[PDB]
Parts: C-alpha cells; structure tokens; sequence
C-alpha cells in the first residue's frame, strides 16, 4: 500500500460485467510532500475518493479483501483518505 | 445533444452522495437538482454517453449504501424538444 | 472546499437537537437547512473530515432520541462542481 | 442564550392550541412557526431554561387533545452557531 | 381580544363547504386559509366567542358530510404573543 | 520481506471499516547499516512497531497471515523489529 | 483548543502499552497520567482531532491484548471551562 | 446561594465526559473534582437552580454510555455553613 | 462536645447528608475525613439533642440517595480523643 | 532501551519477579510505581531480548507466590513517553 494523489478518471464501457459500476480512478504515487511523482496506475473505488484527494491504494491478491470487490478481477483499490502524514514528528502533509 | 441522467431520491442525502460520485467517476457536468416536493428530488448530469453510463452505474451503488434510490435512467439522445422545454440545463 | 456532513430528519424538532449536538460536538460550522418538502428537513454541517464525522455519529445518536433519521452521511472532500450548483455553502 | 422551546404537530390548529397554551403556562416569548411541507407544522419559543421546559409539558397536554403531537423537545442553551444561522428568533 | 376559530381539512372542498357553513351561522369573520403542504388546509375565522362555538360546530356538521376532518377548535382569547406572530388577521 | 527504517505515522479519517483501530506506518528500505535509501512505502503495524525502529515488513498476498490483519485489506505489514545484521561474522547494525 | 482522548484501565501496564501505542500510532502531545485510586490509571492525550480517533482506536486494541480496559472516549472540543477547572493539560 | 450538581463515577473517563456534556447544556460553572481513592471520582458544577437540573440530568445520560455512574444529586440551597468547610467553589 | 459523623461510601452521600444535618440543626460542620477506598466520613459538633437530632436527619436523607455504611453519635468523648484524632475541637 | 513491567496485587509478589528479573538477565531495576488497591508494579529496563527472557523468567518466579496481573515487554518505548511517565531513563 502506497501514498498516492490522484489525478483522473478512466472511463470503459466494454468490460468484465461483474464490476460494472465499479469507479475507475488514476493515481499516481506522490511523495511524502503531496508533489505526485511517479508512474499512473488505475484502481477502483470502495470509499468515495475524489480529485485531487491523497489516497492509500493497496494492490494484488490481497485488494479484492473488500465487499464490492471481491471475486471481481481488481488488483489495485483504494482504501483510505489521507488526513495528515507525520514525519520524525513535524507535519509534512494536511488535508 | 449532450446526454441526460437521473437519479431520484426519497431522502436528500441520497442525491447529493449520488450527484458526487457521478461526478467523480467521469467527465459530467452537474447541472443542477430538481425538487418535486414530498421529499422526492431529483439529480440532473449532462455530458457525453460512455461518461454518464458510468456516473449512472456509479450513482446508483453510491446511493444504495444511504438507501431508497428510486429509480436510475439514462437518455442518450434526448429530443430538441425535451430540452427547450424542460429544465434540463442545455435549453436555450 | 470543507467537507461534509448531513442529517435528514423528517420531523424540524429531530433536526435542530441534531443541528445543536453537532457543533456542540466539534469545530464546525453549521450552513443552514434545505428543505425538501413533505415533512423531510436536512441538516448540513461543514469543517475537517474527522470533526464532521464525530460529530455526525453524535447528531445521528442525539437525534434518534426525539424521532426517526431518515440518513445520515458524510463527504471528505465534494468535487469542486457540486459547490457549485447546490446550497453546500462554500459556493463561490 | 435564551432556552428553546419546540412543537411539531401535523395540523395547523394542533399547533395553535399548543402554542398558546404555552403563552399562557409560562413567561415565554412565542417567536413563529415553521412549516416544513406535507402537513407538519412546528411552533417554535424561547424564554427561560425552566418557563420553556414548563411551557412545553404545558403545552402538550393541550395538542394531544386536539392533535397528532409528533415531537416534544427542549434545548436548555443552544449553541451560538444555531441562534446565528437558523430562524430560531435570536438572530442577530 | 377577538376570539379565534379554525378547521383543518385534507382537501380544498371540505374548507369551502365548512367555511361558508361559518360565516352564515353567525357574526365572524373569515380572515384567510392556509395551505401546510401534503393537502392539509386551515380555515380561520375571529369573532366574538359565541359566534364561533356557534359557527364551528355548524361547520363541522357540514363538513363532515364531505371530506376527512381532521381537526375542529375555538379559542376565546389568543394570547396577544399568538396574534402578532402568526397570521391570524388580527397581526398589528 | 524487506529491511525497513519506520520514517513516520499516517492518519485516514475515512478508510475501509474493516482496518480500524490498525496502526499506519511509514518505511522506507534501508541498508544492513540503517541509511534508509528508497521511496516511502505504508504498512500496517502488528508488532508494535515505532518510529525510528528498523523493521521486516512483508509484502502481497501473504501479509494477512496475521492474526488483526486476516481477510483485512492490506498488502504489506510489519513482522519483526530486528536487532542485529551480520555479514560474513561482522556485525553492521545493533540496537 | 487540541482534542482530548483517554484510556482508563485498572492495571497499570494496560495503561502504558496505551499510551505508548497511541503515541506511535499518531501525532500527539501524551500529557500525563491521573491515578484515581483503587489500582484505577488513566492515560490523558491530546492533541489534532483526526489523530486522538486512530490513537484512541488503536490503544484500545493494543491493550486489550493485556486485558481489562474500563472505558475509552474522546472529545474533540473541549469546553474553554473543562482545559481551566480540571489537569487535562492545556491550563494556561 | 448558587446551587450545586454532582455526578460520582467509578472511572476518570465518566467525569470527563460527564464535565463537558454538562457545562455545554447550561450556564453553570465547573469547579473542580474530588478523588476518594477506590477509582471513585466525582464532579462538581454550581449555577442556576434551573440550570443544575438541567445539566446534571445531560450528564447521567452522557455518563451513562460510558462508566457505570455511582449517584447524581442536585443541591438549590445549600447551607451556608457548608460551602465554608467542603471544596464547593463557593469557598469565601 | 459531643460528636456525630455518617460515612457513605460515595462523595455524594456525604454531602446530602451534611446538608440536612446542618440545615435540621444548630451544629457545626468540622469538615470531612476520607479514608481511602472510596468510604468518606462526615463529622459535625454540638449539643447533645442537636446531634442526635441532626444525624438522624443525615441517615434519613442520605439513604435516598447513597450507601450508608454508619452512623454513630458521641454525647462527650473522653479528652484523649480530640488530642489525637482530627475531630476540629483540638487544642 | 527496551522495557519490562510485571504487576502483582501483592508486594512480595513484585519482589521475587524482580529479583528473578535481575538474576536473570542483564537488566536494570529502577524502581517501581504504586498504582494502589493494592496492585504494584515492577519495571525494569535493557536490551530487548534480556528483557523478554528476564520477564518470562519473572513471571514464572511470581506464578508460584499468587496471581499475577500482567506481563509485558515494549522493545522501545517512544520517546514521549519516557519524558512524561516514571519509567525511569527520564531526561
């Protein structure tokens, strides 16, 4: 499970039926600071996330242990909305 | 003509979890809400099919968890009629 | 901007001991109340993500004293175009 | 901070007699009513912390006579963020 | 202090029937009606406290021939509070 | 199973109800030597792990293996805090 | 005006594996520690309101692995008079 | 004289809880606590008669989701030779 | 002068019961003695008839409300008493 | 340092698992706390491991003599703790 800012939205229409209403979103992981820098990786929602929000995505076997996500082939989900992210005891990251 | 969805809600709640998570699943414009009265209200998104079909879906799974949700539509191409005569935001 | 919090009552008596326990209960600021007709009032609070939730899940508990509670959510963080066209405060 | 006092009934004249009666029971002010839709009427004082929840108890023996009394409920001191933001007849 | 009745009905007809039953069984004054939403309306009628003891139960009497009566009540002084605050006619 | 230097604490408001009350933490990869030298990566503390402390933190599919931490959805978690690192008979990090 | 979380348990190591765990587990300032007598301890923290909700979740479960545990709550906000009449902590 | 409210609670986290949930209903002042030992601690809020009533009425159902609560007393007039000799805030 | 005290295990029962012993009484109020454990001990002085008229005002109106453990009445304690225990009239 | 805490409802049971704390292992008694009710606490205070074997050498010395509340080992307490509770190693 990885810091992650999201940044967009991915949209399909021809896909597995069984997770049909599932939520695609766009993260990318960022540093400690916020600043997204790194690759874009796709998962689906199970807390609401949105835009621009800081998230925990957890990935593989062990991201389909969520109701609404089960059996459905899904290796990335997210899991958790950021509120402040501590360092040696000096906040770097706030909501 | 852009795409139209609907949802309508027995409580409040229900629209405005509803209205954000279909915003947040594509690229839609939320165009405004429309209250019947009786508790009844309803959510109105606009924007390009593919995008609406999965706000729609999403809207739906996104109101279930608070409850009611009454019903869940979608037009895609909704008559120059419809529009100039309903409050559906693209009316001239 | 803030997040969220709603209760939606359908009795105004259920709602105000609603809307008093939760800034009682937190740092909050409490916007007003929309009315969706038919009996059924909404509370709506705003502030940081964890105050509304504390203080939700403490209306929602002081509130089911008086009445029934029809819902009871809460948004972290609402897309920017839902400020926009409903009365969340924050509206520009 | 003036108490609150509060009386939802769901008829007019349920309400009446109620508010009333609670002008007459105790030296409260009588600010106004609130109809929130679908027949539910609520009557809203404020006064003294012990005179409201006297005027109350006073008042809910006559609207149960005459009346479907929906809710009964006193806020002893009301937090300023209420007063401020919602018609409760306090406001500045 | 001008008395003060009133009658509510779930339907428009039974308020016209009952009201013009009032006003021609004896010397009051029909003031207005109101409408709570959900189909309930309040006729109001002032006048001295014989008349409307007179009226009311004439209108009773003649509305229970159409609709459902909700509720039928006289008051023979309205605190002074009650007439400034809610639209009984009699607001100075 | 991976050297591990706790850097810091995350705190999620809004996560999947399944993992409250579990402990968020902050590690990045470390030398046998204690210079943390890679990117920051979350997992979930079942040992007591504190910041500053130098951890195994096992990854995937079998991070659940854990009593608190079973059908959970988590894909790294905490399993140790070491003590010492040897290298052909010579110690490189004590505690 | 920083939140307020407390763990009360009857041992005494319940009491640090708690105030530890909790300290580990989020920001917080750990304040003292109040002997109520009869073997009672009770660990005091406080600080930002989203970090005394995981430590106070967390501590719980870190020392119920020890056993007992007599009560856990959390205040987000306490009132001006509870930081000045009682040794919480922030007493100017 | 001004009145007096306690609450005793087998647990430090019952009288938190019971402070806050209390000066937050009415307009009283906490003065302090009292520890017996045994884990049994109790506080101790003066004002309004009405107020006290009031107040400590909010404490018990406060108290009550957390600690078992040992007595809840209200005191309008205490003796003047009493505020002399016990820590009751009125200590001249 | 004579003694009179009531014990209740709970702060609250001491306090009701110290009200009406000096509200029923012309007594006074030396304080209170709390001996660990939660049991918390009243202590008033006065005459005779006072006493024994207030403390039954102290049990009738404690028992409302608390746990009364004892009650007890001393017309005159021997000297030696109020030299050690801490009973107010000590010289 | 690491950290090690036994707690009896009985003075000699915190003695003995002390003492069997310190011949132990290499570890260092510094004191202990009296939560009262009678409960008293041991804490002791080295390495990790000493600590883990020193307790569990403890707590089976204070099994023979009576109850024994609990046993724990925290490997390394936050430094905020330290500063603020009677664990010893205070700055």
């Amino acid at each position: 499970m990885v810091l992650g800012k999201v940044v967009g939205t991915v949209v399909a229409s021809r896909k597995e039926p069984r997770i049909e209403g599932l939520s695609l979103l766009l993260v990318r992981a960022c540093d400690p600071d916020g600043t997204p820098t790194g690759g874009a990786v796709v998962c689906a929602d199970a807390v609401g996330a949105g835009v621009g929000e800081v998230v925990l995505y957890a990935s593989g076997s062990s991201a389909r242990q969520t109701e609404v996500t089960n059996n459905r082939p899904v290796d990335a989900t997210i899991m958790a909305i950021v509120d402040l992210v501590e360092m040696g005891g000096d906040v770097r990251f706030r909501k | 003509a852009d795409a139209l969805g609907m949802i309508e809600v027995r409580g409040f709640v229900g629209m405005v979890e509803a209205a954000d998570a279909m915003v947040k699943a594509a690229k839609v414009e939320l165009i405004g809400y429309e209250k019947t009265g009786g508790g009844y209200v309803t959510a109105v998104v606009r924007g390009d099919v593919a995008a609406v079909k999965a706000a729609t879906e999403a809207g739906q799974r996104a109101a279930e968890r608070v409850g009611e949700v009454v019903a869940v539509h979608v037009i895609p191409r909704p008559h120059v009629n419809v529009d100039a005569a309903l409050p559906l935001g693209r009316t001239p």
